[PDB]
């Protein structure tokens, strides 16, 4: 039961199909419609949106012909119905209750296949003879046309997001995408199918986008061994030109279906009852500039809860029930996957491109660095250089990348491994990776590195690190270095040197006065402050505490000459308020 | 006709031995040269003891430091209580009659040399403390030491400094990465990496031990592709507040010497460990050495900037009179000394927190202000991050 | 306590017979003298001579001259050469008390002759000479005169000095065999007149100064005593007529003659000299200058320059010194010792023979010193610790200009002649 595909614990529930009622699904708005008695008694609505399932019950008569699709507008204001190959009626919806008097009837000769909404107020129709594009008007009760094309069509396919419709020609050996939007429809470069003679069927072609780029999927069997495979073409060429980029190696036989869950191409095998994941961005073997891929985990079934041939699979992760009356959504359990995959580099690569791969990635790094540590070195040498590249790419470009780990994320990781013998090597490896990718070290990492270097009695490394300015040159870092000052004196030397680097003179003066070097502090102050701002009181008190009778005389004489230069006198101005020192000097040194 | 300083004698004696009459030859534990008669050895030891006991009537006995006769000068030194080292020297002569000039000798340099001799002996063999018969035969280590110039001595030899190796950040980070050996191999307690002669990355070791290791390596391995084997060598270095024996393993890349300190309270390492270390370490070390060599290939007033906390100087090194002045005025607050000699040489000295700066100029048409400006120009040119707060 | 003193002077004989000791009794220290003699002989057996011993804070200096052993120990900052100079001064004092021929013959006689017999009653001169330093209790400038080996000249206007010299050289012209006539007052030379062909040497002049200063019986009588000048003639004696001028002018006059019988002539000449001085009012000027405590002119000049604590200026042609008065903060004893050490260090470094200097500038914590040795003078100034350099140079230049202006008032260029 330890599996990687599960279903929703709270599935949506709706009315089961019967001999009279029919069920119609809309992929564009993820809505299932269950018509009753031709819509006269009320059609129920089930799908996404509000937490309560939105249902609109409406009445509409019996005009003959089975419905293949009824679809609201993207703003849910107008719906449509199709009955016959030559009579397709455009019905108008008003408010929250059907104004049945406003229905519009339309007639077309062409072989009708289906209709789509290209905008909130635009309906586009697909017909065999050749496509077109119409626009409705309820006022005059007619529908206008703008453009067209012209291509025989056997079967079609539609995309709601990119509005790119994949059409198969009636010639049976040509596939051409068309980009359809407001007033503008144009052909795309014809897809290089590779084999213009292979037979194409309905269960052999699927269209869906991964990682935000639209791609086409074709099922195939090996031309040498006969084993089944999947042919992948990505619409990433200049001008949305189709281009083959990937091939998947299934190495089984039978029927297969493809969904797209969390940007993973899931393949289902009904016969063996197993599912296969394929991650496109993972490093795989490349042959003839075409990358070949293999399942990342051994084949396993969906988690047993709640492979019947009755389902209908809709992109991206929609599975519905015909005779059961339910509808789930697929999901991934990353906790079992973090244990199934053993290669740490592969697991990091897989998790760096998920949607929840942050809480699990940080846990993996924490387990690898703290609990299960071994002599691992070359593994965390690569994990760093793997995510620091993403962090650098985020900065140099300033949509942020999915899963992004900064310095403050993994500083918290290194906290629990502090005061251990092997912490220095890990910190130095991290700093080496950052330096290799040209990223500055912030305050907290610098503080941690300084603490570990000081504790482990390594001073040459500290001197070399300060020399290259690999630690943040902040006043807080200077205070951190200076607060120790007692393990050794080289720490004090480094602190003073890097304090003088950033020109923080007040702290240097305070420290020098702390040791008891009054003359040097005064010399520095008269150059920093400027001889009109030096505090006489502080220096006189500091020189008086030392009790030396020579420093006191020199300081007193310096201030006397300052008074002479400023005020042309040898007396102390009343503003200073230092008559006590004058009395002390007069008593100490008799005239 | 200059004669300059030579070496006349060197001996070690302990007055405790041979207190009974007839055992006057037991005082000497070593005498150089060994060709001298025993009576002369006893007479010299007696003179040294007489001088020491004459000094010991005014102050403490362990204060005697020198003797200056008319043509010979002796220097005393006591590393441990009882044992004395003596270094007899010869005064330079001038012939015009003999003009002895014993006033051209600075005691600090040669007393530092006396200190270094005992430091090296302690590094290799241990402390000085019948066992005296074993000691007297183990002290014939100081026979090749004084066989492998007295006149050529300066301030650098007085302060025991090693030049500085500048490297860019990336290469230094790569070189410091060789600290995972203590984790992959749990036996190794310490590692030090040297370039050809400058210390590249030596950490968790006091400057004295690092100087001893560097001097021993340079003297033996460098002068006379893998593990160099000598014809299990133990060293005595202090780690974690105690001096303990350690095995020394020396691995030689192209220009890189890597010394590894194995624990010495167990059996000697086997051949499998050497093979594992070689096969695990050779290619990375070779590549690093090649990269460093290529980078270094890619990259008038004198000066000498000495550091007192790490003993790494930086200079571009002057007549004998000038060289004598630098060794005189050397080592507390900051200071600033400017001196002009008769032969028109200006000498400037600074002393910041823990450093010493020297600049030597040769200009006979300068005043005090001009000399100060020139020294400031040199200091700004050859240094960054102004340290003197000149502004 | 005895070994904790700051200066020791021991004098021995070639055999090891105690003679003189500055501290303690010469007979209580027999074993030390025997040890010293044994050490000296032991070193000399190897055709070598011992000179000094440096032992961690204490220095000893040895000398062996004319079968005498001179040993001096000092805990001060003095180097060994200066201690050798002090020992040479002591030996010169001995040579002056006993002429060289007498001592060399008596030593050629019995080798165990005690010299304390011949050196009895003259301990005052030795004690004065060795106490002329500021080590024990003295606060004066005699240490500064000793360090640079020169004397100080009494500051008088040129007219008074010219009158005094003219009076002396006019009154003492007819007397035969008069070599020197010296007039000093308060440890300071006033005038000096000498024969044409014979000069004087600074060591002998300092010896005369010591003799006059130490003796006190020159005031109550017209004493007639002999003196030996080693540089003049080391084997011959000189007889000195010494007498003060009056009871209100305390200036002492010395007439030196080679004839032992000519004494009444010297007395008559002294009477005539004193009369002719009193006639022209020179004694009034001398007495007026003797009452001034600090020579107010130089005091005004020094106070006119702040950031200056002390200096001493000495020319090169002659051995004379000029220095101001001791002022705060150097009026205590510890600071006085520190200042003495500073001058000792600077003087030793400037005049070193192996490596001589020309200019020393230092900016230590508590002072800013400066030395200078030009071809015509020699200055040693001390400034305040927080002075810049341009101000120091300006002050020094102004002071030198002022000193050069008032030269004839403080210094004597050429001495007189009979």
């Amino acid at each position: 039961g330890i599996h990687y595909i599960e279903l929703t614990p709270n599935p949506i529930r709706f009315d089961a199909v019967s001999q009279l009622t029919n069920v119609f699904f809309d992929d564009s708005n993820k809505q299932i419609f269950a018509v009753r008695s031709g819509g006269a008694t009320g059609v129920v609505v089930k799908g996404p949106g509000s937490p309560d399932d939105v249902v609109i019950s409406f009445c509409m008569s019996d005009r003959g012909g089975a419905i293949r699709s009824i679809k609201f507008s993207p703003d849910n204001q107008i719906l449509a119905v199709q009955r016959k190959e030559n009579s397709v009626e455009f019905i108008c919806f008003q408010g929250d209750q059907p104004l049945l008097q406003d229905i519009i009837t339309h007639q077309v000769k062409t072989l009708i296949h289906g209709f789509v909404w290209v905008h909130n107020r635009e309906v586009a129709l697909i017909s065999n003879t050749g496509v077109e594009v119409y626009t409705v008007v309820p006022e005059k009760r007619q529908v206008r046309s703008v453009k067209s094309l012209s291509i025989g069509i056997k079967w079609f396919a539609w995309c709601c997001d990119a509005n790119v419709a994949l059409l198969c020609t009636s010639e049976g050996n040509s596939l051409i995408p068309v980009l359809v939007k407001q007033k503008v429809i144009t052909k795309l470069p014809k897809v290089d199918l590779g084999n213009p003679s292979r037979d194409v069927q309905e269960s052999k072609v699927t269209l869906g986008q991964v990682y935000g780029v639209l791609a086409v999927l074709i099922l195939q069997s090996n031309s040498t061994t006969g084993l089944m495979e999947v042919e992948v073409h990505l619409l990433n060429g200049p001008g949305l030109a189709p281009r083959k980029c990937h091939v998947l190696r299934l190495s089984l036989l039978g029927r297969f279906a493809i969904n797209t869950v969390d940007n993973l191409i899931v393949v289902h095998h009904q016969a063996s009852g197993t599912s296969l994941l394929f991650d496109i961005s993972l490093p795989g073997e490349v042959i003839n500039e075409i990358t070949y891929h293999t399942p990342i985990t051994p084949g396993r079934s969906i988690k047993p809860f709640g492979y019947s041939t009755h389902w209908v699979l809709f992109q991206p992760n929609i599975v519905i029930d015909a005779k059961l009356g339910c509808m789930w959504f697929l999901n991934l359990c990353i906790e079992p996957l973090c244990q199934l995959i053993s290669d740490r580099i592969r697991l990091t690569e897989f998790l760096l491109q998920r949607s929840n791969g942050k809480q699990m990635l940080l846990k993996v790094i924490g387990q690898l660095v703290d609990d299960q540590y071994k002599g691992i070195f070359s593994r965390i040498n690569k994990i760093y250089a793997s995510w620091v590249q993403l962090e650098l790419q985020n900065q140099t470009a300033q949509t942020p990348p999915i899963v992004l780990i900064e310095q403050l994320d993994m500083v918290q990781i290194f906290q629990r491994i502090a005061r251990r013998p092997y912490t220095e090597s890990i910190l130095m490896l991290y700093l080496q990776s950052l330096n290799k990718f040209n990223i500055a070290a912030q305050e907290e990492l610098s503080k941690m590195i300084i603490s570990e270097l000081i504790s482990n009695r390594s001073f040459d490394t500290l001197r070399r690190l300060v020399s290259y300015s690999m630690l943040l040159e902040s006043k807080s870092v200077a205070c951190f270095l200076l607060s120790h000052s007692n393990v050794d004196t080289a720490i004090s030397q480094v602190a003073i040197d890097m304090l003088g680097r950033i020109e923080a003179h007040e702290i240097i003066i305070e420290v020098m006065l702390g040791q008891g070097k009054v003359i040097d502090a005064l010399r520095l102050a008269k150059n920093s402050m400027g001889l009109e701002k030096v505090p006489a009181r502080k220096f006189l008190e500091a020189a008086h505490k030392t009790k030396d009778d020579l420093i006191f005389h020199s300081v007193y004489r310096f201030f006397q000459m300052r008074n002479l230069k400023l005020y042309e006198t040898l007396s102390f101005p009343k503003a200073e308020q230092c008559t006590e020192f004058i009395q002390h000097y007069n008593n100490t040194f008799p005239a | 006709q200059r004669v300059e300083i030579t070496l006349r004698s060197f001996y070690i004696f302990n007055s405790t031995f041979g207190q009974v009459e007839g055992e006057e030859h037991k005082k000497v534990l070593f005498y150089h040269p060994n060709d001298i008669e025993l009576n002369t050895k006893i007479k010299d030891v007696g003179l040294s003891e007489a001088i020491i006991r004459f000094t010991g009537t005014f102050t403490s006995e362990d204060d005697c430091q020198a003797l200056h006769t008319q043509k010979t000068t002796q220097l005393f030194y006591q590393p441990e209580p009882g044992y004395w080292l003596v270094l007899v020297l010869n005064v330079p002569k001038e012939v015009r009659v003999a003009d002895y000039r014993g006033a051209e000798i600075s005691d600090r340099i040669y007393r530092a040399i006396l200190r270094q001799c005992y430091q090296m002996f302690r590094f290799q063999n241990g402390c000085f403390s019948n066992p005296d018969k074993r000691r007297e035969l183990l002290c014939q280590k100081l026979l090749q030491f004084y066989d492998q110039d007295p006149a050529q001595c300066d301030i650098i030899d007085m302060l025991h400094s090693i030049q500085y190796l500048p490297l860019d950040k990336t290469l230094f980070l790569r070189a410091q990465n060789f600290g995972t050996l203590c984790e992959t191999f749990p036996d190794i307690k310490e590692s030090i990496m040297l370039y050809q002669e400058q210390v590249l990355c030596g950490g968790k070791l006091s400057p004295e031990d690092l100087h001893c290791v560097h001097s021993y390596v340079v003297q033996h391995v460098l002068k006379v592709g893998g593990f160099v084997r000598s014809r299990p060598m133990k060293v005595y270095v202090t780690l974690d507040k105690e001096a303990k024996p350690y095995y020394l393993l020396i691995y030689r890349a192209l220009h890189i010497t890597l010394c590894l300190f194995l624990n010495a309270d167990q059996v000697a390492p086997k051949q499998d460990l050497y093979d594992d270390l070689h096969a695990y370490m050779a290619p990375q070390l070779t590549s690093l050495a090649r990269d460093i060599s290529s980078e270094l290939t890619k990259e008038a007033p004198k000066y000498l900037f000495i550091n007192e906390q790490s003993l790494q100087h930086h200079t571009n090194f002057n007549v004998l009179s000038i060289i004598a002045d630098l060794a005189n005025g050397s080592g507390a607050p900051a200071e600033e000394v400017q001196v002009k000699t008769t032969n028109d040489y200006w000498i400037v000295k600074r002393r910041c927190n823990y450093r010493q700066y020297y600049v030597i100029l040769c200009n006979s048409k300068a005043t005090l202000l001009d000399v100060t400006q020139e020294a400031r120009r040199i200091f700004e040119q050859e240094l960054t991050d102004d340290v003197f707060f000149d502004k | 306590l005895w070994q904790g003193q700051k200066k020791h002077i021991f004098i021995l004989s070639e055999a090891g017979k105690p003679i003189f000791s500055l501290h303690g009794n010469e007979d209580k220290l027999a074993t030390l003298f025997g040890v010293i003699q044994a050490l000296v002989s032991f070193v000399q057996m190897g055709q070598d001579a011992i000179t000094s011993i440096h032992a961690g804070g204490i220095k000893f200096a040895f000398m062996q001259r004319s079968s005498l052993i001179l040993v001096a120990a000092s805990r001060s900052n003095m180097s060994v050469q200066q201690l050798q100079l002090q020992l040479g001064d002591v030996y010169n004092q001995i040579l002056s008390i006993l002429t060289y021929s007498h001592m060399t013959k008596i030593f050629e006689r019995r080798k165990n002759f005690d010299l304390r017999r011949l050196l009895s009653g003259s301990e005052r001169l030795f004690y004065n000479l060795l106490a002329n330093d500021s080590s024990s209790a003295k606060v004066s400038n005699n240490i500064f005169t000793f360090l640079t080996n020169s004397i100080r000249v009494f500051p008088l206007p040129t007219t008074i000095r010219s009158q005094i010299t003219s009076a002396i050289q006019s009154n003492c012209s007819k007397i035969k065999n008069l070599v020197f006539a010296v007039l000093i007052a308060n440890n300071k030379l006033i005038a000096l007149v000498r024969m044409k062909k014979y000069s004087i040497h600074p060591a002998d002049l300092r010896l005369i100064f010591n003799l006059v200063e130490c003796s006190e019986s020159f005031k109550s009588s017209e004493n007639w005593s002999p003196i030996c000048l080693p540089k003049f003639d080391m084997n011959g004696y000189l007889h000195a007529h010494v007498s003060y001028l009056a009871d209100d002018c305390q200036a002492c006059l010395l007439l030196l003659s080679v004839d032992r019988d000519a004494f009444f002539t010297l007395a008559e000449a002294k009477a005539k000299i004193t009369e002719k001085l009193r006639k022209s009012h020179c004694l009034e000027a001398i007495n007026e200058e003797l009452q001034q405590p600090f020579n107010a002119k130089l005091y005004q000049q020094v106070v006119g320059i702040p950031e200056l604590r002390h200096f001493l200026y000495k020319p090169k042609s002659t051995a004379q010194l000029l220095c101001p008065m001791l002022r705060h903060p150097y009026k205590s004893l510890t600071e006085l010792e520190r200042l003495e050490a500073i001058y000792c260090d600077l003087l030793h470094r400037i005049h070193n023979s192996s490596r001589p200097l020309k200019l020393i500038y230092e900016m230590k914590e508590r002072e800013v010193v400066l030395a200078w040795a030009t071809g015509t003078y020699e200055l040693y100034a001390i400034f305040e610790p927080v002075v810049d350099k341009a101000t120091v140079i300006k002050y020094v230049d102004k002071l030198i200009k002022w000193i050069e202006k008032e030269y004839d008032v403080y210094f004597i260029r050429n001495h007189a002649t009979f």
